[PDB]
């Protein structure tokens, strides 16, 4: 739904830079492994924890209730 | 008690002789089941034992 | 087989022939209703040398 | 396209390998008894036998067809006239009628409306019928000879599928005879509007509803399990 | 398989005619004897007749369905061995691309 | 055997031979055996 | 077996003896006509058969997409390509021979070197 | 315009085809090796051979590589696994 | 499949057996509807019909003559006879059914 | 299969996998593959419902 | 390692020339069919063992 909170291994806070990533995708228009080495994640546990959410809450969110 | 015509008793004499055949058994060879109401075979005695789902 | 002739093959193969079921059907190529009228000669024109050695 | 009528016929080969009777025989709707093929083909139409035999075996100089139909002709040479191949079929129907009436026309409509539906169910033409016989029959001839493929049940080119389309057909179908047969009898209640549509409504929803896809609820042979609940646990499903 | 669908069916008429327009006889007038060599033409397994060029009858068929005048659904096969044209229309067939 | 085809020639010794012609070579045929046991199909002599 | 039909008849015609003329004369007993055996053979069987083997071919045979085609030397024309197939006929005694027709001529040639066979 | 046509079960009889859209027309020893094209007479061509598997055992990464079992028992469950059904 | 029976199939069988010694010549199916008890007939959507267990079925009427309502079809759903064919995303979206 | 033209006793053509797991499947193996597995799977799901009848 | 795959590729190409072998006298039927088994059963025998060796 939305970015997790924090890395399920590690514990290291990733909801912080899911716009961030979305912004330097979009925006720098730089690859995936370069948008995340500058977000500043090396374990790959934290790059897998931003690279593979898909934002779910966008698709639930804009119905009309 | 009434007449007894000798082809209406044998009729029904054969109705209930069936009746009771598919009540204590409902497996008859070359004899159409009895069916329920509803259309399925009726369950019968030996089918109260007859298979794994039986009692025994 | 027997055995003091159990080593050999020469039996082996004598009694394998002696119990091997044998039946015309796989033998035979064509076993056929031919029309020969005399005795003497044959229509077949090259089948002569069976009656010539039976004579 | 419609009426859902399977008129299943066998052609048998009847004997063994190796058997000296080896007589073809097959099989008609609502007869009860292996008419023999040139019987059939009496009653199709060909009375004459080379005619019979070319019908069967296309190719003269394979001559093996032929040997192995000589028992068929041997013993169905006890017909030899239309009338008689139909009224043999009549003889086999035996629905009580008499030589000429209710009997030859039954056995004129078994061997026209009931015998191979799909070739034609017209009046004009049964040499279409005869021919296919023919050509059925030397199919089984050479399978007997071990000269082409038997049929394996499990071949998708021989298999179809009936989707919703088909199976909703045959649903549709029988309700709307069960529809027209009570408008019918209401028209006759009629001696000196009304139509129950709940009819179509109520057995179609629960064919649907049951999965049980029957005429009617009171058929146990409705095969069932041809409409499920949808598994809507994960996308894939 | 995620590429295969059902053909929902066509009717079969205008293969039909035009199978009688390009030169398949009708079966009346097929006489084995004088012929000895001829493809079986079938479609939806009725044998609607013989051609003397099958070759040439699948070429004609087969370019028609490219250009699509005829059905992508229906299938036609021939089988050279048994001397066979068989054209299917009817519908639950399964097909894929290729 | 020397012969390089070999055959057998079969005759009926002395009317309406021709019908039953076919039932003799059909018996002569299946039900004669020219050597073995009844129901030995096949025979593999192994070490 | 030769076989032929009564003329104007069109019935099969059964074998029946001469013995005024110890001769073999097919009679058709529906219409009394009779003729003189074309050749002695009244039957045949073919407990195993040499033929149907080469069953299919025809003039575009060598066109099949479907078969396999070879590299082998025709006899007369010397072509190399040919298309190859295995014996038609089934059984579990058949040997494994395979058939090649020459696109060229259309000539079926075996690949046995022992026998040669024309068809 | 005739670039794709559609083959049935009956159809596919004869027909040779094609399994690499370009290497059977016309070596690093872990790369992939194929059965040599001795036939020149082509037909048809596999769009890609992938398509023969079905929605389930499509998600399977490397089925080639899994046992056919597997493959099976993961068409299986891959249904009954957890996930978003629909966004409604 | 459902779409071709619809179209052509439903036509053929009620053409086939039209005939009666009172003939039917053609069948219309409307779009889904409820007809509800002590109410107007309104267009009935699949996401309602989801939530109020209504069937989610359209009338055919039939032509008769020497238009009477012969019963109710299920419609499958996105098939040519519904709402959500003819629908974008954002009409499926206010329609409360996810694409 | 389809890929091969007939009259093709070889290997390949006959269920012949040439190579390994690691190394993976071509489609062709892949699918002689399947049938070998569900041969197997079948096999078992057979064999449980024989052996169970058996020793009951 | 390398040499290992290489020669694991070498024993399989041999058991290939040796089925191709097989196939090519069954062909021009030089080869006499085992005892108790006909021709067909005898090449592919033949062929599965040498399959089954060439795995192993
Ligand atoms: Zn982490
Ligand atoms: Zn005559
Ligand atoms: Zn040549």
């Amino acid at each position: 739904m939305i970015v997790p909170v924090r890395c399920f291994s590690c514990g290291k806070v990733v909801g912080d830079k899911w716009e961030s990533y979305l912004n330097l995708l979009q925006e720098d228009e730089l690859d995936e492994g370069t948008a995340l080495s500058r977000l500043g994640l090396k374990r790959y546990c934290c790059r897998r924890m931003i690279l593979t959410h898909v934002d779910l809450i966008e698709k639930f969110l804009r119905y009309n209730p | 008690h009434n007449g007894a015509p000798h082809h209406a008793i044998e009729e029904a004499e054969s109705l209930l002789q069936f009746h009771v055949a598919t009540y204590m058994d409902n497996d008859i060879a070359g004899q159409p089941q009895a069916l329920q109401k509803s259309g399925r075979p009726v369950k019968s005695i030996r089918a109260r034992l007859k298979g794994k789902e039986g009692r025994i | 087989l027997e055995p003091g002739h159990a080593a050999d093959q020469e039996q082996a193969k004598l009694i394998r022939s002696a119990i091997e079921h044998t039946t015309l059907k796989s033998v035979t190529i064509a076993s056929e209703i031919y029309y020969d009228p005399d005795p003497r000669s044959t229509v077949i024109p090259e089948d002569e040398e069976i009656i010539q050695l039976h004579f | 396209k419609g009426s859902r009528f399977i008129s299943t016929l066998q052609v048998k080969l009847y004997g063994r390998e190796g058997s000296s009777a080896r007589t073809i025989k097959a099989t008609l709707p609502y007869i009860k008894q292996d008419i023999p093929i040139v019987i059939i083909f009496r009653a199709l139409g060909i009375i004459p036998d080379g005619e019979i035999l070319e019908h069967i075996c296309y190719d003269v100089n394979d001559w093996q067809m032929l040997e192995m139909l000589k028992p068929c002709v041997e013993d169905g040479f006890v017909i030899q006239d239309r009338e008689t191949a139909l009224d043999f079929i009549g003889r086999r129907g035996t629905a009580l009628g008499i030589k000429k009436e209710k009997r030859i026309q039954y056995a004129k409509d078994i061997l026209q409306k009931e015998f191979l539906p799909h070739i034609t169910q017209l009046e004009g033409f049964e040499s279409r019928k005869a021919f296919f016989l023919g050509y059925m029959i030397n199919r089984l001839l050479l399978c007997a000879l071990d000269r082409k493929d038997q049929d394996d049940r499990d071949h998708f080119g021989k298999k179809r599928l009936d989707l919703a389309g088909p199976l909703l057909a045959q649903l549709f179908k029988t309700l709307f005879k069960k529809l027209t047969k009570d408008i019918f009898r209401y028209m006759q209640r009629t001696v000196e509007l009304a139509i129950n549509a709940k009819t179509i409504t109520s057995g179609l929803k629960y064919a649907l509803a049951t999965g049980n896809w029957g005429e009617q609820k009171k058929a146990m042979s409705s095969r069932a399990g041809v409409s499920q609940v949808l598994n809507r646990y994960t996308y894939s499903s | 398989s995620l590429m295969s669908c059902i053909s929902v069916g066509t009717d079969p008429m205008p293969i039909i005619t035009f199978l009688s327009e390009w030169g398949m006889e009708p079966l009346e007038d097929y006489v084995p004897h004088q012929s000895p060599d001829a493809t079986r033409v079938f479609v939806n397994g009725v044998w609607h007749g013989v051609h003397r060029n099958p070759a040439r009858l699948m070429e004609t068929l087969r370019t028609l369905r490219r250009k699509g005048d005829i059905n992508p659904e229906v299938s036609m096969i021939r089988d050279i061995r048994e001397k066979e044209l068989k054209i299917f229309t009817d519908a639950g067939r399964v097909y894929r691309p290729l | 055997d020397n012969d390089e085809k070999l055959i057998i020639r079969c005759r009926v010794v002395r009317a309406e031979e021709d019908h039953m012609l076919k039932k003799i070579e059909n018996t002569m045929l299946e039900n004669i055996t020219l050597r073995g046991v009844e129901n030995i199909e096949r025979v593999v002599m192994m070490k | 077996t030769t076989f032929r039909f009564c003329r104007d008849c069109n019935n099969m015609l059964y074998p029946r003896e001469d013995k005024e003329n110890n001769r073999l004369l097919f009679e058709c007993r529906t219409c009394s006509y009779v003729e003189e055996a074309g050749s002695p053979l009244v039957y045949r069987h073919e407990l195993i058969t040499n033929i149907g083997e080469t069953a299919g071919v025809v003039q575009d045979i060598g066109s099949d997409p479907t078969l396999p085609r070879s590299d082998r030397e025709c006899p007369k024309c010397h072509s190399r390509e040919n298309v190859f197939f295995q014996s038609q006929q089934r059984r579990k005694d058949t040997s494994m021979v395979l058939f090649f027709v020459c696109l060229s001529c259309s000539h079926i040639f075996t690949s046995d070197q022992k026998n040669k066979r024309t068809q | 315009e005739g670039l794709v046509e559609y083959i049935d079960a009956e159809e596919e009889e004869s027909i040779l085809i094609a399994m690499q859209p370009e290497d059977l027309e016309p070596v690093d020893p872990a790369k992939r090796i194929r059965v040599s094209h001795h036939a020149t007479t082509f037909t048809h061509c596999e769009i890609h051979p992938s398509m023969i598997l079905g929605v389930a055992a499509s998600i399977i990464p490397f089925p080639d590589h899994n046992q056919s079992p597997r493959n099976t028992y993961q068409s299986a469950m891959g249904k009954q696994a957890m996930g978003v059904f629909l966004t409604n | 499949s459902f779409n071709q029976f619809v179209d052509y199939t439903l036509q053929d069988i009620i053409c086939e057996d039209s005939t009666l010694i009172i003939s039917f010549g053609k069948i219309y199916v409307t779009k889904p509807m409820v007809n509800e008890s002590d109410g107007v007939t309104h267009a009935l959507y699949p996401q309602e019909a989801r939530l109020r267990n209504l069937t989610y079925s359209s009338g055919l009427f039939v032509d008769v003559k020497k238009k009477v309502f012969i019963g109710r079809l299920p419609i499958m759903l996105r098939s040519k006879n519904c709402y959500l064919s003819e629908a974008t995303e954002s009409d499926l979206y206010k329609l409360k059914e996810c694409p | 299969l389809p890929h091969f033209s007939k009259d093709d006793y070889s290997p390949e053509s006959k269920g012949f996998v040439e190579n390994s797991y690691l190394r993976g499947l071509t489609p062709q193996e892949f699918f002689f593959h399947a049938m070998g597995g569900r041969e197997g799977l079948i096999d078992t799901a057979v064999k449980t419902a024989e052996t169970g009848y058996i020793q009951r | 390692d390398g040499p290992t795959m290489r020669e694991i590729t070498e024993t399989i190409a041999e058991a290939k020339k040796k089925v191709l072998d097989v196939t090519k006298e069954a062909q021009a039927n030089l080869l006499t069919a085992k005892h108790g088994m006909t021709l067909r059963e005898s090449f592919e025998d033949n062929v599965v063992r040498f399959l089954n060796e060439a795995r192993d």
